[PDB]
RNA sequence: GUACGUGAAAUUGCUGAAAGGGAAGCAUUGGAAAUCAGUCUUACCUGGGUGAGAUCAGUAGUCUCUCGAGACUAUGCA
RNA sequence: UUUCAAUGGCCCGUCUUGAAACACGGACCAAGGAGUCUAGCAUCUAUGCGAGUGUUUGGGUGAUGAAAACCCAUCCGCGAAGUGGGAACGCCCUUGUGGCGUGCACCAUCAGAGCAUAGCUGUUGGGACCCGAAAGAUGGUGAACCAUCUAGUAGCUGGUUCCUGCCGAAGUUUCCGGAUAGCAGAAACUCAGAUCAGUUUUAUGAGUAUGUAAAAUGAGAGUU
RNA sequence: UUGAGAAGCUCAGACGAGUAGGCAGGCGUGGAGGUUUGUGACGAAGCCUUGGGCGUGAGCCUGGGUCGAACAGCCUCUAGUGCAGAUCUUGGUGGAAGUAGC
RNA sequence: GCGAAACCACAGCCUGGGGAACGGGCCAGGC
RNA sequence: AAAACUUUCAGCAACGGAUCUCUUGGCUCUCGCAUCGAUGAAGAACGCAGCGAAAUGCGAUACGUAAUGUGAAUUG
């Protein structure tokens, strides 16, 4: 369920695996190889990452997030506890309806994994992130 | 992500009108054959009548075990006499007139639940599939002469009263090729199904979707194959028959204008469904060929290796027998001089008397 | 290109010739103390994947063609481009009214028919 | 009808060039050799010339009646009998086409011989006999010069009891 | 569109597919090869060209992505000359800057459709015995009545 | 043909062929006998003659789409 | 296909047993004939939405079957309640080499992930894979007989139905019917610049061997 | 060079016992939705056959005979779905046997 | 003349050896 | 060694009733309704059908009478 193809029957997920299969072997990037591997992963192994974690991780310590795209192979949920949302650019498999509205109205943009492949085909200036699996 | 902006509305005489309708956002929803056929599988089970055997079948008789060691199987045999039942076994699956193993019960789960949001997703994805002519053809519809897909007709169709009025419209928009297909396909069903009020089978014709009824249902219901439905209660059993996407659907102008309120948009809530938004897609543009073969991506890929590669070394050749392979492996065999004369005319016998004495001992 | 068959004899069920109640169709011997399962000397052979035939020549008739079941004229027209690889085989339930029209159509298409002379006579 | 309708996998370029056949050392022209197979099995004949693969061989017509014929070099035993003078007879006319079977042709129209079967017959032309009459003219004096040669070629070779082909020398 | 259409039709269900053991075939009339592939699917290929025969004349059929939602006007048709050399050039001119695989498959179909028409004309000239069906009821009737006779 | 649609297997009778020193028995390889699939030259290339006709006209019309693309009609067959 | 010749070929299943010996079951053929349905629980996968989630007790509605589909008022259930190594990235610049930063998940050192449905698997109840053990009790009929509870009770007996392919034991340490472990797989992790071995050495010691420490040879290894 | 069912095509090397058990892909049966503009009185299904073919196999296709009204391939759904055994159940039928015997 | 039933994997010469009985099947000998 | 007898194969004839096809039957679910008896019920018996195999119908007015409806049958 994780090795050579996703167990998912979603046709559009198969189209993303097809796109990053090409990017993984025709480029010498470990980002395309890492993204392709995480597309085979199951829902349990792709935890959601909150909109607050993205804001915290980008503006952490020295911050200076500049405009690097935050990439997660998973769902970007919303954190209603945080009140001010920074200007963020996140590419994810799925955004919730509240998270997408909060990101857009509070400055920045939301992307899909195929919109980012056209902006950063080698994944340059990308902040690859993950959700905590402790659950 | 780029689709046709508007659709044309056709009149009763099959002629185009100057009016047009913006394409509703439901036709831009993701098309999910996995999700449509999973929801269809559950919904198709929701009108099943229970069946079960009698609660006493195979146990109506009276029998007892004659015993163990009496040169016969220890299954109980019916008592009494005068009838051939004497000695015949029951209360068991193998025995004739016995209890069949695990008798069927009426409280088997006949119906199955689906989340209401998955159901709305499937119906949205099945409506989107009905705007793709290729999906209509692959599902068995004879739409090769239909003027346009989606096929929208005037609202005057909603007040047809006679079937011959409906047949004239289907012939004017070339939609009768599908009805003729359904009429020709009517066969007697195979199997025991025709002993059980399932006498005949046939194909599915166009699905006519109206807004308000003024005779459209009565004028279309007798045409073999055509199903008439209201835009407010669209049915996945009728939008993906058999779980297959791409039903040929004919809309009236009023039904097509009410699709935006029934389904809403991916950002704006549906008017007729409280707190419902159209599903979003994992990919914005679903043409993977366009992304892969794009200038953005093809400019940074390394030079592609060949396609199916040539077979180097199909057969192993021995250099010690094939002189040509030896010449390739060793660029020195051409000048070797294997036999070189060393001892020409000297050959001095080198064995002193001390060595000879030791050798010639005992 | 010649078709090579690793085996031509079928694999019969063990002890199928001693009993009428036991059919010839191959059944794997589940007995542990069975000599056929342990593959002694003189015991019959069993279906193994080693007997599998060449992929290129698999499903090929001895004449080099692959059978294609045909129920009407529309089926035989599909073999317009594949007449050197496939042979038309009219189904057993197709009537003689349609068998003649399939054979005449398959003649112009240059398609071999495996059972073209069935349920019909000739009249020169 | 000409653009290839199928995949038409062209054969890969083979590397099998045709080089001349190397005949045996003892299969020289003018050698008296025994035919091993055919309708003239056992007959002793005289080798005129070596073709590309076969031997253009003939027994004298008046001696054993073996016309100018091709014989495969594997189907011949080359005896060590004294050689015959063959440099005096031209053998350029003995080519592959000279012995080649006449092309099966004839635009026979429907019926008559096509149906009624009034077929024609074959016959050796006098041209073949004319060339043949020359070779025995240039060969008979050669075989008559040495003793027993005329009687040798007339006889037919055979194996008697207690004859071991591997041991006894030809 | 095309990659979504192919996933739905090429892998879930197409009414045109004949599932054979060695290969899948296509019942579509607009398929050049007659096989079920990604490249030869007329439904999943928005730009598609094929050659088919109408009453003895071969035509080049072409469709573009921009006519995909007008089924009556989807396919355009031109006449291919009886001269083979001119017919090949007609496909080359009409299919200019199309992929070389699509022109290759259209010229291959033109050769097979030309041979079939040639073979159809030669069969008409020849005298071939007419195949007459064997009627199971009449055979049984005549066999029984013969025994009585 | 009311021993009644279809009419399997076990089993029985007759007929034919073959085999047969106290088993059959199956497998592997062939022989013999019987019996089958199992097929063919018929087309290509190049003419020339003769006439034929359109997708050819130093041609005229109509219809459906959209100039030119298909369907036909009349005339010529250079 | 039949038959002949040469060579080979102990009757199948069950139980037993290292193995067999066994003892069982098998006159023959046809048809029937055994892990089912359902409630709960847990893992895993898929799907929907996501700090939420679940329409179907019910109401609204559904003219072409109206037991379907479609819609949702109020509740309620379940959830919410600094330093190192490191994925990935940018910048170099002797450029590879490395260095300089930013450092997810997770592990070492001092910024909620659920809920619902479906399937798989395991498990516990119901008759619970099928056939199997004297009954007992209630009520009747003339100690006996009959009907029902009953599908009563089974650790035990016999049986348990298609094919192919790939993995593949153990048959026992240890505590003590067991909890471990071992053996065999699955998943997630970190690593080939790292470790490992029914290995052989070297030498230190200790008493021809011994253990330990550090050269050859082979294999990418360690985990949870 | 056309060889993109990217679920395809292609190249290379190694390897092949197997009980309990683990895993994967397939064959077949009854019924259901879809489909094949499917097959059928010019003969459906079934059965018979020393006819032919396909598959490693489960099985499948087909000729001939018999027969007389229905039936199948593909995608999906579903289950009372596959037998040589249970001193299995029901039915039929044998050797013992024209025997014991009456 | 009328007429069963038990039983029924299949069989049916010995001699030895064949370790587990092995003789009724296996191996070497006779028939 | 041929016959007989035995065995094997095939043909035909028996035996048997499988399979296939269906079917005025069962089973299950849902919906509407409320109607036995001293004014003799349920049940049992005995009779009547020109004959009815039974079975059904009926009660000495006996496979029914009166009345109404359809309008020409009954039937082996």
């Amino acid at each position: 369920s994780q090795r050579s193809k996703p167990a998912s029957e979603n046709v559009y997920l198969k189209l993303l695996v097809k796109l990053y299969r090409f990017l993984a072997r025709r480029t010498d990037s470990r980002f395309n190889k890492a993204i392709l591997k995480r597309l085979f992963q199951s829902k349990t192994n792709r935890p959601p990452i909150s909109i607050s974690k993205i804001a915290a991780l980008t503006s952490r310590k020295s911050a200076s997030s500049q405009n690097k795209t935050t990439v997660v192979v998973g769902t970007v949920t919303d954190d209603e506890r945080m009140l001010t949302v920074p200007k963020l650019s996140i590419a994810a498999l799925r955004f919730t309806k509240s998270a997408r509205a909060r990101i857009l109205k509070a400055g920045g943009e939301v992307l899909t994994l195929d919109q980012l492949a056209l902006r950063a085909p080698t994944g340059s200036n990308t902040v690859l992130v993950r959700g905590k699996k402790h659950a | 992500a780029a689709a046709r902006p508007t659709v044309s509305i056709y009149n009763k005489d099959g002629s185009v009108s100057s009016e047009t309708l913006a394409l509703p956002f439901v036709f831009k929803a993701p098309i999910r054959p996995d999700l449509v056929r999973s929801v269809h599988t559950a919904v198709a089970k929701n009108k099943r009548q229970p069946y079960a055997v009698s609660e006493k079948a195979g146990h109506q008789t009276s029998a007892e075990s004659w015993g163990t060691g009496r040169a016969l199987a220890r299954i109980p045999r019916v008592g009494g006499g005068g009838t051939h039942r004497s000695g015949q076994a029951a209360f068991g699956n193998m025995c004739r007139s016995g209890r069949m193993f695990a008798p069927t019960k009426t409280w088997r789960k006949w119906h199955v639940k689906v989340n209401q949001n998955e159901k709305r997703y499937a119906i949205a994805s099945a409506v989107a599939a009905s705007g793709v002519p290729s999906l209509l053809l692959a599902r068995g519809h004879r739409i090769e002469e239909i003027p346009e897909v989606p096929l929208v007709v005037d609202d005057a169709v909603q007040s047809f009263q006679k079937t011959k009025e409906a047949v004239a419209l289907l012939k004017e928009i070339k939609a009768y090729r599908d009805v003729i297909k359904v009429a020709n396909s009517r066969k007697l069903r195979a199997g025991k199904g025709k002993l059980r009020n399932r006498r005949h089978v046939q194909r599915r014709g166009p699905l006519v979707v109206f807004n308000e009824d003024t005779g459209i249902v009565k004028a279309f219901r007798n045409i073999p194959g055509v199903e008439i439905v209201n835009v407010r209660r669209l049915n996945l059993l009728q939008l993906a028959p058999g779980g297959h996407l791409g039903r040929f659907v004919i809309w009236t102008k009023s039904a097509f204008g009410l699709l935006d309120s029934v389904f809403g948009s991916t950002t704006e809530v549906a008017q007729l469904k409280k707190n419902y938004f159209l599903p979003e897609n994992i990919i914005s543009n679903a043409d993977v060929t366009r992304l892969i073969n794009s200038d953005e991506i093809q400019s940074i890929v390394k030079a592609a290796g060949p396609s199916r590669v040539k077979r180097a070394h199909v057969q192993k050749k021995n250099p010690l027998k094939n002189k040509a392979v030896l010449s390739r492996l060793n660029p020195y065999a051409k000048a070797y001089k294997a036999n070189v004369k060393i001892n020409s005319e000297k050959t001095p016998k080198a064995a002193g008397e001390k060595f000879l004495s030791v050798l010639h001992e005992n | 290109v010649n078709i090579i068959k690793k085996r031509t004899k079928p694999f019969k069920r063990h002890q199928s010739d001693r009993f009428k109640r036991v059919g010839e169709s191959w059944r794997k011997p589940r007995g542990i103390d069975s000599c056929v399962r342990r593959r002694f000397r003189g015991t019959i052979s069993m279906p193994k994947i080693g007997y599998g035939n060449n992929k290129k020549t698999r499903y090929c008739m001895p004449n080099g063609l692959k059978a294609f079941l045909v129920r009407n004229v529309s089926d035989v027209e599909l073999l317009l481009m594949h007449n050197k690889t496939y042979a038309a085989e009219i189904a057993g339930n197709v009537s003689a009214r349609k068998r003649v029209e399939i054979v005449e159509k398959a003649r112009a298409l240059g398609v071999k028919v495996t059972n073209a002379g069935a349920k019909v006579r000739s009249q020169e | 009808k000409y653009y290839p309708a199928y995949r038409e996998n062209v054969p890969k370029k083979a590397r099998k060039a045709v080089r001349p056949t190397k005949l045996r050392a003892s299969l020289a022209p003018g050698t008296v050799c025994i035919l091993l197979a055919g309708r003239f099995r056992g007959k002793r004949v005289v080798v005129l010339s070596q073709l590309e693969d076969t031997l253009v061989v003939t027994g004298p017509y008046k001696v054993n009646g073996v016309p100018i014929r091709r014989v495969n070099h594997r189907y011949v035993i080359a005896t060590s009998a004294p050689k015959i003078d063959v440099s005096g007879v031209s053998v350029e006319k003995f080519t592959k086409a000279y012995f080649a079977k006449q092309k099966r042709s004839g635009p026979v129209k429907k019926d008559e011989a096509f149906f009624a079967e009034n077929a024609p017959k074959n016959a050796l032309p006098a041209e073949r006999i004319a060339d043949q009459k020359a070779v025995d003219a240039k060969l008979l004096p050669a075989i008559k010069a040495i003793p027993n040669m005329k009687e040798y070629l007339a006889a037919s070779f055979a194996l008697s009891n207690g004859d071991r082909p591997h041991l006894m020398k030809f | 569109q095309d990659e979504v259409i192919w996933q739905v039709v090429g892998h879930e269900f197409c009414s045109y597919r004949i599932k054979g053991e060695a290969q899948n075939f296509c019942r579509n009339e607009y398929n050049v090869t007659g096989l079920c592939n990604r490249q030869s699917c007329p439904l999943a290929n928005s730009r598609y060209a094929t050659v088919r025969e109408d009453n003895g004349k071969l035509y080049l059929y072409m469709k573009t992505i921009e006519r995909a939602h007008f089924p009556s006007k989807l396919w355009q048709r031109i006449k291919l000359s009886k001269n083979y050399a001119k017919a090949l050039e007609q496909i080359d001119q009409q299919l200019l800057y199309w992929p070389g695989r699509q022109i290759h498959r259209c010229k291959q179909r033109l050769t097979r459709l030309t041979q079939y028409l040639l073979k159809a004309r030669r069969l008409a000239l020849k005298h071939q015995p007419a195949l007459i069906p064997i009627k199971p009821k009449q055979a049984h009737r005549e066999a029984s009545r013969e025994r009585k006779a």
